[PDB]
């Protein structure tokens, strides 16, 4: 459960109305992860919300800029 | 996106998996907002020809019918048989009284043609949304009739589609509740008083879940369990909505004054009243006779 | 506010309130 | 002494607010005729609660004052409660109503 | 202000209860309203201005 | 059958409202209200017995010790922290006359009074307790001029030349 | 009381069915006369309750006194009267909270 | 019982599951009800999920094995819902429940033993 890439794959393979709980579960299980933050940014950009996706991308760049 | 969904709905209705009903429901939910925006644009465009048409007709379809039947010519409001099929008699009298004193300039030919084309497009979008809702109700009655009869056909269809499948809908704890949410959007919930409708939404889960669970197998194809759950939810919503004097026996004092009894005496009693002395001096007071 | 417990005098209810001008001057603000 | 029970030690600070925290619940009671003194020691927090006015402390002190007389025998209880605090004498006199045999007299002399 | 006026008029249009009877007041005005005095005085001013005449 | 008789009333009310709205155009001084706009001011307006007990204790300490400039400073701080500043200015003016030759009480009286009164308060504090560096610094700080501050600094150097 | 309540019921129903009795353009004419008179007076209309007022708390104190005067002198008060007295005391204790609640009710509450 | 409820535990296995559910609910680590059990299974914090075969309808508990196919958790069905309700301490019968993992609980070894013993019944 403590894997960022597996949490990102589980958030990307899930349904689009079911990803809002999967992203919260990935943030609660594996917090401060760059892959989970990138998956949350991609889910926010796919939901036509650029104002949250830009903040999620900024938090992903500030948590780990080496990704 | 609307043409392919309409062709899929026509191909499904001409032959008589589950993603087509969800696509038709999403297309209807988008076409409702598109028709509302088209009615708002028609009210903003035809405000110069009839500024009182929006206040007399608050509905979108009634205002669209009044703008498509009359248009720039306001002479179609006296003894007209076509205007009586959209609005009532008092609404027709109010529209005639508003068009008798309008104080508005007439539009051009191109603006009236664009308004008529927008009204025809809104009517075609409403007809396509009604046909998609009928096809989704038929697919919900064919797939899961218990959830379609308990909370609503569209609700059931939306629930399954949102769940991504009847097998996921039953799996969902809030089965048949798809935030469409569907628990609140539930007709049985809608039947409950607006405030109780929310409570009915929570209570809808049990019935909706049961309906989905039953619909999971090949049992209850007629919808008897869903009708029983809807009747139970309606009974719960109806229940949620809408002495001889004692014998004056002679007073018996406390057998033994206890600390708990003293605590009650400390809590309740005449301690504050005793502080205020009711004694009155024999001599006259400084106040007047009837100071009160 | 000295460290004496009695440094702060006890505040007994007084200055009786009342539409009566104790100072005896007609206020004009 | 009514003020002793309500006495609150106050801190001193150039910038910080003075901490007028209560000291203790003892009223510094004395009885030269009895050859002893009474120390009704109570907790400082119990003596003065948070946002407790002086009248509230006096009302609570009256209950404790009557409690001391209640614990003591009627003969041993002071026949005359000479307290110079005339303002606090009336609640004490009201408290003294619980003991009709005992009497309360004003104390012109202040200990 | 329009909001205060709307609130006052809405308060003037409320449900009236009794021992066993309840109805809705729409034309009448609750004399028990704390602000009813102001509205009655103002409307009486309206009739005064109407009857007396602008110049008068 | 019997139609909705309320329809006629609704139509009449709508006609009356429309006529009134049309007549509102001639109202040059017509004004509106902003409850929704006020909603932001009501949400931004978001920030008793203990403060009253502390004020009563400060008043009892000032009555039990009139010559205590810590008690006068605490009473001035309690009166200026809540309520109005006029009671704090009156308490500072009472403490300056009741407890003379105090630097902290004079500093609190200069900080609580306006500058036209603070100049006279600093002059009275220099007449009552001269050679004070804090009172001279408060007088030079409440001058708002170059020549007045230079004269105050020259007077402080003539009074107490051993002040750094 | 019962008869008058009934009569007012069918009176309100008749007003609803028959509509307002203010004749068309007659209430409009009355309003025009009123606004012309006001313009001749040329006074600033009263605005919404401002955040800052000269004696805002004084008005709350006067209102609290007026409501208290209904049953302050009474020996006892009913349960509804007791609740009203408690509400008045709470409003007096916290004038700012009561004022904020009153303004919110004014600008939001309509039922 | 219902044939759709699978797997079914024995008498001593149901007694051990009821004792583990009572130890989890007494230590504030158990969730009663089928909705809370399925929410804890979907959230990824439920260590084990127990069901009951005496449920009307039995398909409403059918989400409890299916969530076991969605989170890889051992599932088991009790014989009666009234014993699981009393085991949960609730007077009302419980047809479903969930023993969740805690931050270093003392009953982690018993929960692991119950998960190892409940995974062999589904064969």
């Amino acid at each position: 459960p403590n894997s960022g890439i597996l949490w990102s794959e589980a958030i990307f393979l899930e349904a689009r109305p079911q990803r809002r709980t999967k992203s919260v579960d990935a943030l609660k299980k594996c917090e401060h992860d760059p892959h989970v933050l990138l998956a949350v940014a991609k889910l926010f950009w796919s939901q036509r919300k650029i104002t949250k996706a830009r903040e999620w991308f900024h938090r992903t760049v500030k948590i780990d800029s080496d990704l | 996106m609307f043409a392919e969904i309409m062709m899929k709905i026509e191909e499904y209705i001409s032959k008589q998996e589950y993603r087509v009903i969800v696509d038709a429901n999403n297309l209807t939910v988008e076409i409702e907002n598109e028709l509302n925006i088209i009615h708002k644009f028609i009210r903003d465009k035809y405000s110069k020809r009839f500024p009182e048409l929006e206040s007399l007709v608050p509905n979108a379809l009634d205002y669209i019918r009044t703008v498509k039947e009359l248009g720039n010519s306001l002479d179609k409001c006296k003894n007209n048989e076509n205007l009586q099929q959209i609005l009532t008699n008092a609404t027709i009298m109010v529209v005639s009284v508003t068009a008798s004193t309008t104080q508005g300039q007439q539009l051009s030919e191109e603006e009236l043609e664009r308004l008529e084309e927008a009204c025809d497009m809104a009517l075609e979008l409403n007809a396509s949304k009604h046909r998609i809702y009928e096809y989704v109700e038929s697919r919900m009655s064919f797939i899961a009739p218990n959830l379609s009869i308990i909370i609503g056909a569209s609700t059931a269809a939306k629930i399954m589609g949102v769940a991504g499948g009847l097998t996921n809908l039953s799996k969902m704890p809030a089965c048949n509740i798809m935030l469409l949410g569907y628990i609140y959007h539930s007709d049985i919930v809608q039947s409950l008083p607006p405030d109780l409708r929310r409570k009915a939404a929570r209570l809808v889960a049990a019935k909706c879940t049961l309906a989905a669970r039953v619909d999971s197998f090949h049992e209850s194809t007629e919808g008897k369990v869903g009708y029983e759950l809807k009747d139970e939810i309606e009974r719960k919503f109806d229940k949620w909505q809408e002495k001889p004097l004692p014998a004056p026996l002679d007073g018996q004092r406390k057998k033994r004054g206890g600390r708990r009894y003293r605590k009650m005496k400390e809590r309740l009693g005449l301690t504050e009243i005793r502080k205020q002395a009711n004694r009155m001096s024999f001599g006259e007071i400084e106040e007047d006779a009837y100071q009160e | 506010i000295d460290e004496t417990y009695g440094v702060n005098v006890q505040f007994e209810s007084d200055e009786e309130e009342g539409d009566e001008d104790v100072y005896g001057e007609v206020r004009e603000e | 002494d009514d003020t002793n029970v309500y006495r609150v030690t106050i801190h001193k600070t150039f910038e910080g607010n003075l901490t007028t925290k209560p000291i203790n619940g003892a009223i510094f009671i004395f009885n030269p005729r009895t050859g002893q003194l009474f120390l009704k020691i109570i907790h400082t927090s119990v003596w003065a609660g948070q946002k407790r006015l002086g009248q509230l402390a006096k009302w609570k002190t009256a209950e404790e004052v009557a409690a001391l007389i209640r614990s003591l025998p009627v003969e041993e209880q002071p026949k005359q409660i000479i307290v110079t605090r005339k303002g606090m004498l009336d609640p004490l006199e009201v408290h003294l109503l619980d003991f009709p045999n005992i009497v309360i007299k004003g104390s012109e002399l202040q200990l | 202000d329009h909001n205060i006026a709307d609130y006052m008029t809405a308060k003037n249009n409320v449900v009236i209860n009794y021992k066993d009877m309840n109805h809705t007041n729409s034309y009448g005005i609750i004399r028990g309203l704390q602000f009813a005095s102001f509205i009655v005085q103002y409307y009486g001013l309206v009739m005064d201005l109407l009857v007396l005449g602008l110049h008068r | 059958g019997e139609l909705d008789m309320r329809k006629i009333g609704q139509a009449r009310n709508t006609l009356m409202d429309m006529r009134l709205s049309q007549v509102s155009d001639s109202v040059s001084g017509q004004t509106v209200v902003d409850p929704k706009g006020y909603l932001t001011d009501l949400n931004s307006m978001i920030p008793i017995n203990d403060i009253k007990k502390a004020r009563l204790l400060l008043k009892s300490v000032r009555e039990t010790n009139p010559h205590h400039p810590p008690a006068w400073i605490a009473s001035a701080r309690l009166e200026e922290v809540t309520g109005k500043l006029q009671v704090a200015r009156n308490l500072i003016m009472k403490g300056t006359e009741m407890c003379p030759k105090s630097e902290d009480v004079w500093l609190e009286a200069a900080r609580l009074q306006p500058g036209d009164t603070a100049k006279a308060v600093v002059a009275q504090a220099v007449r009552h307790l001269p050679q004070s560096v804090r009172i001279y610094i408060r007088a030079a700080e409440l001058e708002t001029d170059i020549r007045a501050k230079k004269r105050v600094l020259r007077k402080a150097l003539e009074h107490v030349p051993n002040s750094v | 009381t019962r008869l008058y309540l009934k009569a007012e019921q069918e009176r309100q129903h008749n007003y609803l069915k028959d509509g307002p009795y203010i004749t068309a353009e007659e209430a409009v004419a009355v309003y025009t006369t009123t606004v012309h008179w006001l313009e001749s007076r040329r006074f600033s209309p009263i605005p919404f309750p401002p955040l800052s007022y000269k004696h805002d708390t004084k008005l709350l104190i006067l209102a609290l006194e007026r409501l208290k005067e209904a049953y302050s002198v009474k020996s006892r008060l009913n349960q509804s009267q007791r609740e009203e007295l408690g509400l008045i005391e709470q409003a007096y204790d916290n004038p700012h909270e009561a004022l904020s609640r009153i303004k919110r009710h004014l600008l939001t509450q309509r039922a | 019982v219902n044939p759709k409820a699978y797997p079914l535990a024995d008498a001593h296995l149901t007694k051990k599951l009821l004792d583990l559910v009572q130890q989890s609910c007494n230590y504030k680590q158990l969730r009663k009800g089928a909705n809370e059990a399925t929410k804890t299974l979907n959230r990824g914090i439920s260590e084990f999920i127990v069901m009951a075969a005496d449920a009307e309808p039995l398909e409403i508990i059918l989400h409890l094995p299916l969530l076991c196919e969605d989170k890889n958790v051992p599932y088991v069905f009790v014989r009666s819902k009234q014993a699981l309700g009393r085991a949960c301490g609730v007077s009302r019968p419980v047809i479903a429940c969930s023993v969740t993992i805690k931050e270093g609980s003392q009953l982690k070894q018993q929960i692991q033993s119950i998960q190892q013993s409940i995974e062999r019944l589904l064969v």
